[PDB]
């Protein structure tokens, strides 16, 4: 339905897929990274009913479906479900057939190689895309935020890569990859809501807790003092309407969930938190770089939308940082959508038009070409 | 709903603009504080160098 | 259990601590330089369980411990953890109380002064050792390796020191201390093992990567040709058994990590590599010294235990060296143990008995005495 | 564009490069003698970023660059990088192409011939300068000082020259050229600060140490009394602010590093030191020429800004010198810049207009002409 052969951008996270065309300032549509399947025996004849549901279909019919995510901690393992999501995304809802448009995909720099190789293979072999480019989230986040220099701490759904960039250059020895993300924060919340009498264990229940989290949780700039009153009074609780007419309120669980970002030990991870990893990515860069990265701490990914996160992270780094240095956080409304936006920016830059793999080079080399041409 | 949604897109846009104004004003509170400290530091240094120049005088 | 007041000898790095008695040719025990701490909440009672674990205790119970070491790039910053390591080392495994035995500790020639000063203070004040002597690791390496002249290439867990000695004398202006070491190789290997799909982010995982490196990795003589086949076929992969029964196969990563020694840029280091660095130590020495240093490049410490390293270093150094001149590398089986062994030798030599700080001179002057009495 | 086609004047040292036009009393700009190159992989596109940086560009963007110096111990070893420096120095910054102006460069009178020949060759063949003249640095120091008689001791970053000049004549048999200089003082300070617990090895670290030296170091006219207190008390330490907000304090090391100019053994050099070489430059001249050289010790070049150097250079000479005789140090404000200033003075003399190599004579004879026409 587009009137120009622009590139397509599709940000396939472990959570949701943001997609639209290159050159825009927003995805045109957002689909979950989900393929749903019925977990019940059909009773009635002539009811239609699919073997599998894709994207928004999977959530729309979720009452009797188990919902699976093809991408685990940022890596695609179920390429067949990815192809279903992409076909739906590109042909039914975004109305852009990849055959007529080059496509840009996104991923952490330490995302295992199979991710970038398989994504490249599917767009060239099942979609016949004329060209491909797998982009890095740290690059995409600095473009979206208007920076060339800074720390990208993407507190997304899958894995946090924590990658410093200076004057457009990677500083790879200072990358701190952390096995903590929004999906784990949600899981922690489900266990503590169980402690309060609200047990959520099935798919519909899990998707609901994620929605509750997104609307009710906040980080708190002082966990212990906030907990001292949240755990003592209803005055710090917030309600949520459950789809069936029941209601839930959340107390210290409201902040304990995001607290795992500062205390990963809450989910069994051996880590001091996202602010220590951010601190180390600044600290491990050269001494003449450190000052610029302290002043350009970039929050990206989702979870950046928990109230107070932009401020607590500046406080936590300031507390670790040397005096004299300016510590500053960048946290635009283009949060959580920053990787997709960076994709749009990058795909359409004149400086990027030589970075695309065409469907010539691809067949001569095979999908492993992504490791030579993209990253 | 449209009125609240629109009142919201407008309160929200005015907010993004006010937040932007604050972001940019703050970008400048900070750029000004950097210049103030750079200039205050050059001033203190001018005064240290003055005290030194006067001592060397 | 000893029939003489033989000196105790310990070689303490960021990796492991080797300890035994003077006059022997191997340590009596080896411990990681680690004090372990539980990272989980105890649930059962009457389970024993320590507040902290030391050395092999820390390693045996590591499944639930965070493991920290007191030594960074050759310097002890956490004396409390070294005090615990030494108490265990001396009293439980060596079965000796230092009060009745003088002690020899070691450090690199350009190691910050606080190391030798604090080590001297702890052995005299918490262990009541009758005497102390902090040795030069390069001296100990030369005795153990059968040389008086040569370049000591320790390439250890902390730093590579690259120090030339001629006729038993230091040539300090030519020491090329380099921030390239075994601990960086462990970090590099896990990043490239992440590329293969195996995540190693916790302490137990870190120590496993260290064990993988030690058993599977090598440098060989020609990186590009070795990579051409390692990157093309499974025929150059080797399986490593992970503790849970699963395996990891390692391909060109098997050498790409070790290659960092010749190409330090792999870990973000501004360096030409160990062969050029060795060469520069020789080139900064007078021409009537150089002939003996070229013919006597001597390996000590660790990482010198990679297959192909003595032979590649000879090739890489002779390629930089003047023609006619004979370039040779000494790489004895006393590898990884040679600094400790040299400690045993220096302590057993009659030529060294006048070099000890007594626990008389020590108390009259304080620990700063080490800078007048040792080197 | 200029009022007159006066010579461009530029003093190219191993440290700094300075330039301006003949007839003024200062260079317009000072650059480090550096060509910088990225040591990192770029990831963002359209970030500008040069393949190589020159002078102040190289230092300003140093966070991700490795920085090289084309000049060592007074000579150019990398003429390609000097070509880049001269283009930047003369055309990009003074805004004058050498094509329309004579150029005056400088070199020590015992400076290896290849360097005075290469400077002549590049300015004539790559810049098409209409004329050349490579100045004697000692002469320029005398022109700036207002002396015709004295010992010019230029203690710069590269080499200490030590040349006796009487009534405008050199006494070449008495020149004590010495390979002891400011660059060694910087590296010694990196190593001594490592001993204090503040390691420095990389380019950024070296530039910090050069900045520490330039702001905190001194010679001390009586170093024994100065170190007796400085090595005993913190009251003699001075704090330095590092680029990332760290603070380093330096005590007796603050003057012990500069002390190497009198005590060369600190860096492994076999030398008598700068005060004895001044003495011998005087003493090796005839007795009717020494009575004037003793009274005229001419200080020039950089490192001359350390407090105590003039008094320390006069006291030591006085101690070596015969009694009755008056020993005097001349240490003008035109320090470090005295060679450039003298260059301006030489270039504007009416009698100097007969000293130029024209771009005619140059091509007929080739670059060896510098030894027929300049010195």
């Amino acid at each position: 339905d587009e009137d120009e052969t622009t590139a397509l951008v599709c940000d396939n996270g472990s959570g949701l897929v943001k997609a639209g065309f290159a050159g825009d300032d927003a995805p045109r549509a957002v689909f979950p990274s989900i393929v749903g399947r019925p977990r019940h025996q059909g009773v009635m004849v002539g009811m239609g009913q699919k073997d599998s549901y894709v994207g928004d279909e999977a959530q729309s019919k979720r009452g009797i479906l188990t919902l699976k995510y093809p991408i685990e901690h940022g890596i695609i393992t179920n390429w067949d479900d990815m192809e279903k999501i992409w076909h739906h995304t590109f042909y039914n809802e975004l109305r852009v057939a990849p055959e007529e448009h080059p496509t840009l995909l996104t991923e952490a720099p330490l995302n295992p190689k199979a991710n970038r190789e398989k994504m490249t293979q599917i767009m060239f072999e099942t979609f016949n895309v004329p060209a491909m480019y797998v982009a890095i989230q740290a690059v995409l986040s600095l473009y979206a935020s208007g920076r060339t220099t800074g720390i990208v701490l993407d507190s997304g759904d899958g894995v946090t890569h924590n990658v410093p960039i200076y004057e457009g250059y990677a500083l790879p020895h200072a990358i701190m990859r952390l096995d903590l993300a929004g999906r784990d924060l949600t899981d922690y919340l489900m266990k503590i809501l169980t402690e309060r009498g609200y047990s959520f264990v099935t798919t519909a229940e899990r998707e609901i807790v994620r929605d509750i989290k997104e609307k009710l949780c906040y980080v708190a700039l002082d966990f212990e003092n906030e907990m001292a009153t949240a755990a003592s009074s209803s005055s710090l609780e917030k309600s949520y309407e459950l789809p069936d007419g029941q209601v839930i309120t959340i107390g210290n669980e409201r902040f304990r969930c995001p607290e795992t970002l500062f205390q990963p030990s809450f989910i069994g991870m051996e880590s001091a938190g996202i602010h220590e990893t951010t601190y180390n990515s600044i600290m491990k860069c050269d001494i003449d770089i450190r000052k610029d990265l302290y002043a350009n701490n970039v929050m990206s990914g989702g979870t950046t939308m928990y109230p107070g996160i932009a401020d607590r992270m500046q406080k936590e780094i300031t507390a670790l940082a040397p005096s004299t240095m300016k510590i500053k956080i960048i946290a635009p409304p283009e949060r959580k959508y920053s990787v997709w936006i960076g994709g749009s920016i990058l795909a359409s830059l004149s400086t990027f038009q030589q970075m695309w793999i065409t469907k010539q080079e691809y067949d001569e080399a095979g999908p492993s070409i992504v490791h030579r041409k993209c990253f | 709903l449209d009125k609240y949604s629109e009142a919201l897109k407008d309160a929200q846009e005015k907010l993004e603009l006010a937040e932007k104004k604050a972001t940019d004003a703050e970008a400048d509170v900070a750029s000004l504080n950097r210049r103030i400290q750079l200039v205050e530091e050059e001033l203190d240094r001018a005064q240290e160098r003055l005290a030194t120049a006067l001592q060397k005088l």
